[PDB]
């Protein structure tokens, strides 16, 4: 009965010290809007989660 | 003259025929076979030709 | 620089809120008076400054949306806020 | 908090355990055509899948 309960995977998602963030504005946009979103993300990750 | 039209900025191909990707991840409790089977139920409701 | 015509009572939709649909005709999402977005087709063909010279479709006093137009679909209740994105 | 960025669609993801396999976690599949049904029909089919 217990072999059906525990789910099967390949290899557990480990910690790496690496996080990615993928910025994507409403497209058909210029570089100013993407730069604003990027700079606000940098300000958040540097002063709020240092 | 000039006409505004419609198109994608990133065109993809796979084995010599056009394509689009779909990335994702399964539920926090479910296995990989259940996500496999769920994609196998979603693909059956696609149009004929893909 | 010889001028060709003075447009009286002109409305200027910004570059952020005007896009194209599947056919090539310009659109802009506006918010109704009962606070719900919808699609509307406008005729914008001249860029003056960084704002389209909209000649038809939009009116005076309506509220087009410039950011958050991929978090929204036509026909769902939203909340208004002054858009800080435009300049 | 990246959902609170009302401007852009920001998605934050962590890389998998084995970095050599790919660049994110979970599965992936390439929705392709075979007959030449059309780029717009394939984009509509991808939106239906999503």
């Amino acid at each position: 009965w217990m072999f059906t309960r525990i789910p099967t995977a390949f290899l557990p998602d480990e910690d790496q010290g690496v996080l990615f963030a993928q910025v994507q504005t409403p497209p058909g946009s210029s570089a100013e809007r993407t730069q604003v979103v990027v700079d606000s993300m940098r300000e958040y990750l540097l002063e709020k989660e240092s | 003259t000039g006409k505004w039209e419609y198109g994608s900025p990133k065109l993809e191909r796979y084995n010599g025929v056009p394509a689009m990707e779909i990335l994702g991840e399964p539920a926090p409790g479910l296995s990989s076979g259940d996500a496999m089977a769920a994609v196998e139920e979603i693909v059956k409701q696609l149009p004929k030709g893909v | 620089q010889l001028q060709e015509g003075v447009k009286q009572k002109a409305i200027l939709a910004p570059q952020q809120g005007v896009t194209r649909d599947l056919k090539g005709q310009a659109t802009a999402l506006v918010v109704n008076a009962q606070n719900k977005v919808e699609l509307r087709v406008i005729k914008a063909d001249r860029v003056i400054g960084d704002k389209w010279l909209v000649t038809e479709g939009l009116n005076a006093g309506d509220k087009i949306i410039t950011e958050g137009l991929q978090f929204v679909q036509p026909g769902v209740e939203v909340k208004t806020v002054p858009a800080k994105n435009v300049a | 908090h990246f959902f609170s960025f009302k401007d852009a669609m920001v998605f934050a993801f962590a890389p998998p355990s084995v970095l050599e396999l790919g660049n994110a976690t979970g599965f992936d599949l390439f929705l392709q055509d075979q007959a030449g049904v059309g780029h717009e029909v394939l984009l509509q089919a991808r939106n239906k899948f999503l």
